[PDB]
DNA sequence: ATCAATATCCACCTGCAGATTCTACCAAAAGTGTATTTGGAAACTGCTCCATCAAAAGGCATGTTCAGCGGAATTCCGCTGAACATGCCTTTTGATGGAGCAGTTTCCAAATACACTTTTGGTAGAATCTGCAGGTGGATATTGAT
DNA sequence: ATCAATATCCACCTGCAGATTCTACCAAAAGTGTATTTGGAAACTGCTCCATCAAAAGGCATGTTCAGCGGAATTCCGCTGAACATGCCTTTTGATGGAGCAGTTTCCAAATACACTTTTGGTAGAATCTGCAGGTGGATATTGAT
């Protein structure tokens, strides 16, 4: 059983462009494309938190990864989806 | 009178248009399977390959071809020239780090 | 009983980006905040990146989107372009562009 | 027994990509140079791929070999499984 | 109560005096030293931590280091990691 | 006293119990082999050894007997093998090597 | 009377340029190198500020800045790690 | 008296040799210092800095430079040329990906 | 060729900043012995997909001819960078309060760990469906000879 | 500029393979619900070492003169682009045997998990020690002028 973003690509894909398809090779390619970010974010914040000395990772250290690795306005943006995501998750069980 | 020709430079200027435009792999494809076989071969041997190996390689070959040309072609510039020669590509690989 | 990804309001998978982190022994411990933190901001990416290549698409008057428009999209938004700047996307081509110089006539 | 292969490399292909390289006119010595250029380059991707190959105790080379030889040489590729 | 700071400095020292007896090194020098040293050793260990994962392996042994050694180093340079690192390993195993 | 390290067993003046704590860690596995740390540690001391004795050649060279950052930078530039390892590597204080483009020379 | 970037001065831009092998350089140059030094600078002195607040201090020190290099991939030896 | 005069580049071939030899910083440290505090204040206000941080950052930008102008220098040999200039540096800087 | 002006060397000298040897205090390692657990090789084997031999055919490589014009060599001159001596303002060195960097103590929100229960993203397989490549014609440039 | 040879542009069209559409199986996720453990935030504090100010130090800003480099102009030869004839080898559609990757159970050698004992590398403060960077002198090579 070999797991991929792809539903979730689709499901994000008909949120922006209601009538788009794309083809597997493209959905092959963003699924390359988002566990190469995933693990460039974690691989940020595992050196981040062994340079302070802290054994977890949390929302916090996934932050600065992401202002470390992401380019000016993607990175303002993504911190917000982040912090938003987090906040919401927070208020409810 | 009779005969039609184009002149020097119009039918490269006609090429690239063409080939920017597109994605298609530009080496032919079992030829350049024999290379891979070959080298690869020659390192270790009895080996067999995915097809999407092969594939793999071709793609990551051609862009770093098609990206090295640019930069030669911007060192044949540089030197006032519209020719690409050996050593623009020797300089370029120069500056990449692939012989500083 | 909610999935963790309704609670954060988000499309991508909250609990199986959880467990990717885990796995991946990145550190020790992994708070429950980070996978949702990282799961969004993979979400808002793809929704970037696909908005950008939906555009593509329709200016090439296709409907499913292919890897060529994936690359356009990249190389031309300086931000993708940069965060992408040493990744081949393959069956992408190049960005149509001849330099001056090689142009004929003289204006 | 695979020998001279480099040289199906041909001048053609060498010039289209030269053509979505955007370049206009090539040298006659650029042909031979560029095959040097790809052999080296190729050899170094297959040299790591096989290598991963042989820690997994394969004898077949996958795609995911290649794509992390050339993720190691920083190439990354996507649309192969990484 | 000033909390310590590890350093491979007295072996590195070990090791300057068995190649070069006589030589001396600075402080500025050894800082280098350290600082080669624990970048080798990411690099190495790094590798190695992905060679495991793709084999979908949770142990790191010397059989991962050895090819983590093989695609970290330069040729001759990792001919001589390997052998001396399997001398190692060899001369450990056979000891009580 | 019957206590003997795994290094003095490795026959290696590098800390195998050091590098051993090191890797574990450095979360790079779940588990770690015994013998990983042995192998790395011996990895480590010969480079360490090459580059030491090259940078002491280097400044017997230049008649000084104490090491300094200049001579493991021309230790390890004049190496092929050390160079491409350390390719994106700057040593602080090293300066470069002597080199003169020659088109740049005067014309004798 | 006094503008940071332009106390990096010709005299000094002059002498890197000579450890590099320059025998002889453009008027030019010496503002077109203030210009890549700066963005040398604030792309390295981001990373590092980013390192500090993160580590909720207010001093940025060698390390903040060690790191910063071998992201950019200018790793630097001397300065610890 | 005899006004002793050396030819253009007589000197700058002298300093080369010289510089090349040594390995002191060769920019001032307190003008070196204020810039870089400059820069930060852009990011984070109030901010200190460990002697050994600016020395750091002070010995990297050196390093960078002084290889930047090792490059550039191919660049204007490359178009026969032995001065320097922007296009040169610019070139170089593309090429590297710092570029197109 | 011939000095004359400078820069560069080399052998020697010595003061001190930084390397060293010294000794102890000790928390944190690192080694050791026992009990418990488990990753992952060995072994059997189902099954994907790799190598390969086959055959027909036209897309595309090869090799030639011919001459347009790009590269490169040479001459030449306006100008801009190199060298230099003039004069001094900024950097550098060494001494002194205080802000934070850390070391300790504490304790609470938060993160395993474990047991069930429940929702679901794969997928093997079938059947249906749709965007679009790719063939066609003919209308709109673009080129290049005159 | 008028004109003929060609390529580009492009909306229309339809066979097909690649994509969307179930239906079902479902076991590995992902979630819910106690019990147990603990990391690191938070408040307090001591000692660095960093920012600041003064004075002694030495590098840079500045204007002049002209050497020589860079680039404009001119020139010619030959190499590289276009066009064309010829024909082979890649590519394409298919099938076949079997290598070898990968699924599954089995079980031990190696690893984790405390608990206890011993060694030791790092730190602090004191005293002792030394490689060598500049400083001098005098010889001599280098460079630039006649």
């Amino acid at each position: 059983r070999k797991e991929s973003y792809a539903i979730y690509v689709y499901k994000v894909l008909k949120q922006v462009h209601p009538d788009t398809g794309i083809s597997s090779k493209a959905m092959s390619i963003m699924n390359s494309f988002v566990n190469d970010v995933f693990e460039r974010i974690a691989g940020e914040a595992s050196r981040l938190a062994h340079y302070n000395k802290r054994s977890t990772i949390t929302s916090r250290e996934i932050q600065t990864a992401v202002r470390l690795l992401l380019p000016g306005e993607l990175a303002k943006h993504a911190v917000s989806e982040g912090t938003k995501a987090v906040t919401k998750y927070t208020s409810a069980k | 009178k009779k005969p039609h020709r184009y002149r020097p430079g119009t039918v490269a200027l006609r090429e690239i248009r063409r080939y920017q435009k597109s994605t298609e792999l530009l080496i032919r494809k079992l030829p350049f399977q024999r290379l891979v076989r070959e080298i690869a071969q020659d390192f270790k041997t009895d080996l067999r390959f995915q097809s999407s190996a092969v594939m793999a390689l071709q793609e990551a070959s051609e862009a770093y071809l098609v990206a090295l040309f640019e930069d030669t072609n911007l060192c044949a510039i540089h030197a006032k020239r519209v020719t690409i020669m050996p050593k623009d590509i020797q300089l370029a690989r120069r500056i990449r780090g692939e012989r500083a | 009983a909610k999935t963790r990804s309704s609670r954060a309001g988000l499309q991508f998978p909250v609990g199986r980006v959880h467990r990717l982190l885990r796995k991946g022994n990145y550190a020790e411990r992994v708070g429950a905040g980070a996978p949702v933190y990282l799961a969004a901001v993979l979400e808002y990416l793809t929704a970037e990146i696909l908005e950008l290549a939906g555009n593509a698409a329709r200016d090439n008057k296709k409907t499913r989107i292919i890897p060529r428009h994936l690359q356009l999209a990249v190389r031309n938004d300086e931000e993708l372009n940069k965060l992408l700047g040493r990744v081949t996307i393959a069956q992408g081509g190049v960005l149509p562009n001849i330099q001056s110089v090689l142009l004929p006539k003289k204006t | 027994v695979l020998r001279d292969n480099i040289q199906g490399i041909t001048k053609p292909a060498i010039r289209r990509l030269a053509r979505r390289g955007g370049i206009k006119r090539i040298s006659g010595l650029i042909y031979e140079e560029t095959r040097g250029v790809l052999k080296v380059f190729l050899e170094n991707v297959i040299r790591d791929a096989v290598t991963y190959t042989e820690h997994a105790k394969r004898k077949t080379v996958t795609a995911m070999d290649v794509v992390y030889a050339l993720k190691r040489q920083g190439r990354t590729l996507y649309g192969f499984g990484g």
